[PDB]
């Protein structure tokens, strides 16, 4: 055979490739390093990523390179499209996918800078996943809460609330008309507050706050711990006492324990909301890393009921219609593609369930029209301290948000512009609510930039 | 007693009821009328009141069956229920009519 | 020794044989290829269901063929009996059975079709078998039910429906009336439905029911499941929810997974409902196949409480005498030959308990007065679509029916010919039944 | 909503209707009852397989049949093609599609014959199933055995053979040259054999002609038996006596106990040979029941390592033509459609692994030219009758076996017409083995039908 | 609330209770009488009125025994029921009498 | 000790190799050699005599290598391969030379 | 009357209380006709002679036995010590 | 190294062999004659000398074997079995050769 090195290009860069339907398919931002063609840094990543190194290998002719390895099939702009044949990943693993598609790519010294946009899954691959055991209409009908958006909070202090204490802000919150509330991301099992202790006394606060409300209650119990067995164990402690619900940070749990702990949800009959807690570290800057899209894929294909989208307005970045894309990739059954809102493919979802979005992070009352404009009624609002730091408390507070969405949402069903009309409809229902008016007087000043 | 969707505004006139089942049906979603004397958390299952009105082409019809069972049941809570049989689930679903008691604690 | 190929005849094939009490006896229909005696296509299927090949092997003097060989004793028309000697057969393995005697012989080139028409089990070989986990005396005393024919309806429409607003007609069937209802064969668990979701909502449904009536409530909830672990997470979840039923569709999940889920459910506490999906496959044809009434002794041996049987007035089809001798063989002690309803053997049944026959599809009121009179109080009766196709839906079409049977089994029993009177009865009994009436008027052109 | 009788034709008849890639596809060969339109009798079929019954319920309208209802959707001859949709059908599980596609339509009245003569499995449903766990190339690995059928054969009596004796005749067997041996299929566990007994017996008989011979050896140890955790507890066991091999009657014991085991065999690191007893019942007629080429589909989703598939020209029935097609659908990767072979549809195999084709059944030396013409390399052939019945039993009979497939082999790769000079060959090579030529005479007169 | 056979037909009379009895022992089955105060799908073992008549000869002996029934318990649902000990069961169960 | 594929046959000569050396390079696969004085079931992985013949265009330039092979391993089994890296599986595999030990036991 | 596969459900009915009624002054029995249909449900020696003598490797004559004795009061490496003597000697 | 049944008597003599012989064919059981180099307990299927002799009829033709075995294995331990296919087991095995 013929020893020696060989450009990436000649084996890898392949511009007459026709994908096929059973391909992988990633759209791959690339800054080359200065001197670098594109298209031999293009067929660096897809060598590199899929069967290839830095020099010709005997072995090579011991299998059928025509088979298995990816190509750049196209380079558009600063994109290049690179296509992965289906017998490289194994069946039902996002960690495969990770370790093939950013597995060593991105530190390459011939591409300086390396973001991935968007992968198109493809329908044979698709269905080795189960996707979500529950799903947006499984889980209204679990509730019994039909035609509004859905309300949430996180407990504050994020960590120091003893566990008693912890219950009662909850109850406060429950009682006072949120729907759930939930473990800050960070709140595990600390000396402060030990899981046992905190689950038990929230769910002596769930079933307070439902039977004295007379509607369906959840809270969101934290499994994330270190170790696998552990998560499992405290899953399977919220099943016993008759949660609806747990929660898992599923990044930095990491997607080996994640995908333990959604098919234990299953067997256990609970619902899994998952937090993207450490998503930002990979998907912040456009230059370098994995968008969010990719990882909300790979979310809802493993199986998460719910997951965090960003607010666009609140305090957390995100821009208005890459979340809107966001959205409709977790929701939908089929999602055209839209380079203007980063879809540089198609993804279709074969029946797999729609994920609950779930919009968090520095909201109060006068962003809810935005917020029904932008997701409509299949999202959790969630308000952390903008039920906490209400002037007269979470029961107010909580009071308020409730209002604030199903004034809203009234509104807007009598056809009026809740656009144009937000604020003057939150105006006439604060008239009917002390605690909506309180809560509009303090945040009136409170607002953050926002980017569509 | 809260009962879900608008249990946090003031209870709804019959000209906010008819501008909700008018929403329902503008979205060509099929209206349904429910009561109960045992709303809360372990009944998922209330009593119907006639079948969902798959034929229903006005408000008005819908609001003519309200105050029906509204003075056949005037002990009970009664709601309206939209159902979209495309997703095959609840799209909209509010209390109309509570009862005397319920007002006066 | 002697190699090379013999006729199957000379070893397989004793005229002179007399079957002893512990041989398991099969009456085979021969449709011999043309050319081949109907005596040496019957020891082609003796043989090759037992010990013998094409060929003579060196190692059949090993053993003592005549201890174990099948042998053709008796051949009467295109009908072979076959008897096999006991030891051939695993200890209570209906699998076994099937892999001797409907394992090849059916796609022998010399024979051209074959029926397995009916088997005698000896008593021997069913005391290997625990039979049904509950049986009709028992399960009559745990429901609290005697004296009429029990209501049943699979929801419909088959699939579609959501757990949620499945439940829902489960609901108004049960508080209308209806002793049960039933997943349909085809519903186990999908993307529309899946099967947590749905145990939840109907036993909130049955218990919702079961008080408002005061009568005691059932739903026939399908475990059946890709694999056998699958179907028992799924028992044991509706007896956590204290369901009183199961139901399996024991021929599309096979009699080892049937087996182990009898077995769960008698441990459990559970009643279970078998439905036959696949039977028709290879039962329906007089030339080919196996007879129902061999799955049905089957089906009774492994241990199910119920299994259809037919209707015979319905949109599935069905021989009235089949059935007649098919209701006897899963409810009687002993059913000795009949060859007017196809029964080829005396049957004694060893103690085990007896199975509830299913009248299920295309059945509405009007039919209730031949129904009581092919099955008697022993069976259910289940109206699908003749429930929820009620003109007022599905709780005012299951007082229709529940109607129907009280009053036509009040008939027979005040003495009237419910045949001769049937209209009549149940012309009565609608002047104060709405419900009744309106059954009536829609399906009173509905013939199959 | 309008009570009542419908014709099934008026909303499970749509010729108009354009099959989906994701819709299982099914070919019904159909014979109404007399004075039934066709249009009526399979629009009966797809009704009453998919959501439909006898008359109009009101639940119909809480649901979407649009979406849900199977569609007849062309009818050409007595074939009516019906397709259904993929939410129909459970992931994974051949006993959901026997329970819609087969469960109550071949007994209707108004359907007097019905035969289910192919399916199309569509890829967003097919990879909800694993296939094989091992797959032609990899048991060849296994084996070290390359360029040539492989070779087996059951023990004979079926049944009366005790244990010791049992494995005496697998020891003569192996090391004459039989690569492997098997359990009949109704060998299960008995008086006069109790499989603890043989599963011991016989693998010290293929530990010692494996060192014998130098050669790797198997014996498919039946698992079959009347629960499944009997079964699991016999693989486990065979398992742990090093057996490559076990067997299972998939049919018999039946597809939920069938998967049970598939799962617990690749577990435990062996290959599973699938017997398909009782097919003859469901596939023998070409009026009514389902052809085996459903089944053999069904077999490979599940994923048997080997199937019987006929011999054509044995003791059993089985068309030449029909077969070949048997063997693309378990071995290729993408097989066309040919109605010339009763493929109505082409398959998508999207990767599964392929099956090995067996071949057993009335077959001696003489028929090795045609078997290796029809199969080429990649089946076994099986010789029981044919081994045991050799004038100087079962080590001169397995001898006699394996020249005449070496044989044929080598004079195929030289370039000669096997079919030609099959017996030619034969008698070239009798001439260097006394074995085969007294296979050749005892068995020179024996012969079957047979048809194209 | 329904007391399971014949409860969804109109209540019955004393002419029809009797041709039900008469049923019971045309086919040799034993009838019997029980009655509670407590109906209800919790309830199994209803209070026997005396032991399933195995010596009755006549149907108006059982209707004297359910009259007799009906004025000591008037408070009490009361059934008939008839026995089979071949099959070992009770072949047939309805209210007769409601308080 | 047989060796699979054709040690059931006589042994082959030199013309009866190359013709099955001809049937590996038709159908464009890859003929090797590898030999071992440790035949049988537990070796997988006899040593190869140089890398399986990627560039052998024909079949007297394999013999050539198994002569060489044969003369300088004569205490060995040597065995031609034939590998498809299409479906990356060996599909003829068969002994050539065998010492002069096994044949006079 | 019988449970399946229970010797234990035989023994409580055949010898459970008939052999201390006062009527009966003594009471032996002699014999018992086990119907295969009984026999059916009890799975009988787990090895039997045949496999046994397979399992063994012996044929042709009866086998060597012998209890080590003193019945108790042996420990156990004394134990072995007679046991390793009589077989080696051809037990 | 023993090899079980007669091996603590003396060395059989080729009458004292036939007599065996004998013993089996009046039985009614199949002789048979195996072979092995490497006798011990690790071993349980000697080498077959042709198949056990079905139609045997005399003592003087299996002794015919056995010389031709002794002939053809002077290396290897030979036994005679004896074979009843109703127990479907071997009722004697025995060493007639030792090398
Ligand atoms: O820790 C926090 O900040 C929150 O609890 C918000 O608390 P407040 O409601 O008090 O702001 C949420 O975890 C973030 O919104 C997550 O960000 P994202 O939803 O973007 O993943
Ligand atoms: O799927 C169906 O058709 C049914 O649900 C009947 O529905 P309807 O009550 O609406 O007719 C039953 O499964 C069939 O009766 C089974 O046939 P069999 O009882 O002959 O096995
Ligand atoms: O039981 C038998 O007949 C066999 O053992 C053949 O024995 P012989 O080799 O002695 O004929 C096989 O199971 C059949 O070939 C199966 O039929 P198919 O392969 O068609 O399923
Ligand atoms: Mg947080
Ligand atoms: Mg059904
Ligand atoms: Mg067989």
């Amino acid at each position: 055979y013929e020893a020696g090195v060989r450009p990436y290009r000649e084996t890898y860069y392949d511009p007459d490739y026709e994908p096929k339907d059973t391909d992988l398919l990633c759209a791959f931002r690339i800054t080359p390093k200065p001197g670098v063609p594109m298209e031999e840094a293009a067929a660096a990543v897809a060598a590199e990523s899929s069967t290839g190194t830095w020099t010709e290998v005997w072995s090579n002719l011991l299998t059928d390179l025509e088979r298995y390895k990816a190509r750049c099939y196209r380079i558009e702009g600063d994109v290049a499209y690179i296509a992965y044949p289906l017998d490289l990943f194994e069946e039902g693993s996002i960690v495969n996918i990770m370790s093939s598609i950013v597995g060593n790519v991105f530190g390459f010294k011939a591409v300086q800078a390396l973001r991935l946009e968007d992968m198109r899954i493809p329908v044979a691959y698709l269905k080795t996943f189960p996707g979500p055991p529950t799903g947006i209409q499984v889980e209204r009908d679990r509730l019994n809460k039909y035609g509004r958006p859905l309300l949430g909070g996180t407990i504050k202090p994020k960590l120091g609330l003893s566990a008693k204490n912890y219950a009662r802000v909850v109850y406060e919150c429950l009682r006072g008309g949120l729907d759930t509330t939930k473990d800050d991301e960070n709140l595990n099992s600390q000396p402060f507050n030990r899981w046992r202790d905190r689950f038990l006394y929230v769910m002596e606060a769930v079933r307070k706050a439902e039977a004295e409300t007379g509607e369906r209650k959840g809270h969101w119990l934290n499994v994330t711990a270190g170790s696998t067995e552990e998560m499992l164990k405290r899953a399977e402690f919220a099943a016993e006492l008759g949660s609806r619900y747990i929660m898992v940070d599923f990044l930095t749990a990491g997607f080996a324990a994640f995908a333990s702990v959604r098919r234990r949800a299953e067997e256990l009959g609970l619902m899994l909301h998952c937090h993207r807690a450490m998503h930002a570290v990979f998907d912040r800057q456009p230059n370098h890393g994995i968008h969010f899209r990719v990882l909300a894929k790979w979310l809802r294909m493993v199986g998460g009921d719910h997951v965090h989208t960003g607010t666009v307005v609140g305090k957390l970045e995100g821009d208005r219609a890459e979340t809107l894309g966001i959205a409709d990739l977790l929701r939908e059954d089929y999602v055209p593609a839209d380079p203007g809102r980063g879809l540089f493919f198609d993804q279709d979802w074969a029946g797999l369930k729609p994920v609950f979005p779930v919009a968090s992070g520095g909201i109060h009352v006068w962003h809810v029209p935005d917020l029904v404009s932008i997701f409509g009624d299949d999202a959790f609002f969630l308000f952390g301290g903008g039920t906490h730091g209400h002037p007269r408390g979470s029961r107010a507070g909580a009071t308020a948000n409730r209002v604030a969405v199903e004034a809203v949402v009234q509104a807007r069903n009598e056809g009026r512009d809740i656009l144009a009309e937000g604020r003057e409809i939150l105006e006439e229902a604060a008239r009917s609510c002390p605690e909506l008016r309180e809560a509009m007087e303090l945040w009136g000043d409170v607002k953050f930039e926002v980017e569509a | 007693m809260h009962t879900e969707t608008f249990s946090y505004l003031p209870p709804l006139t019959d000209e906010e009821i008819k501008k909700q089942v008018e929403y329902i049906l503008k979205n060509g979603w099929i209206p349904g009328i429910e009561y109960t004397d045992e709303p809360g958390p372990h009944n998922s299952y209330w009593s119907f009141w006639k079948l969902p009105f798959f034929n229903a082409e006005t408000a008005e019809e819908v609001m003519e069956e309200l105050e029906a069972c509204r003075e056949a049941n005037p002990d009970c809570y009664i709601k309206i229920t939209g159902y979209d049989n495309i997703r095959q689930g609840q799209v909209l679903s509010f209390v109309a009519y509570r009862p005397h008691h319920h007002h006066h604690h």
